[PDB]
């Protein structure tokens, strides 16, 4: 029982594991997002004005 | 009147509250956030580092 | 810086002789002459006396 | 005759003790040797 209650823990913590290495694709993939478009200040200032 | 039509749905979104930094410029509010923890945790480098 | 080259190695170990005027007691007897007295009462403020 | 007492002192009585987790351990004599297995799971 021990060894089959302590296998469906292991493959839960690698499956919690396969979400929530996901979960950090987006917040990757957003601030990648962003910086393709970011020029930098002394590009933008000038034009800002 | 277009507005209604322009929330799409962002309206009616129950409002809850969220935990973060905040900071106070000129008129404008910003919030603050810096990540390094969810990128050296993983040990992957980080974008802001240029 | 001389109030702490003083030792306090004391063999007495409980005779309590003067005490201030608000509870505290005196650690020493700084003597000196006139002279030095009317500069040492500007600078340092005399607070008890 | 004049003697003096040197002042006594406490482990647990000074800021010290805020770098140590303290548990009295009675026969340390019988011990060979200690171990903490850490197991640290790591995000990707």
């Amino acid at each position: 029982f021990t060894e089959y209650a302590g296998a469906i823990k292991t493959i839960t913590s690698a499956l919690q594991f396969g979400m929530d290495a996901l979960e950090r694709g987006l917040v990757d993939t957003v601030l990648a997002v962003k910086l393709r478009h970011a020029p930098p200040v002394f590009i933008l200032k000038t034009l800002g004005d | 009147g277009d507005k209604a039509a322009l929330a799409d749905g962002h309206d009616e979104i129950q409002r809850t509250r969220i935990a973060a930094s905040l900071v106070k410029i000129g008129d404008k509010f910003v919030a603050i956030e810096s990540l390094q923890r969810m990128y050296n945790e993983t040990q992957f480098p980080c974008p802001l580092n240029r | 810086d001389m109030l702490a080259a003083v030792c306090e190695d004391t063999v007495f170990k409980g005779v309590s002789t003067y005490t201030t005027a608000s509870g505290q007691q005196v650690a020493g007897v700084l003597e000196t002459t006139d002279s030095v007295m009317r500069r040492l009462m500007n600078l340092l403020g005399q607070v008890e006396s | 005759v004049y003697t003096n007492v040197v002042e006594f002192v406490k482990f647990l009585e000074t800021a010290l003790a805020a770098a140590c987790v303290n548990t009295e351990f009675k026969d340390l004599r019988r011990m060979i040797d200690g171990k903490i297995q850490f197991k640290i799971s790591m995000p990707t």
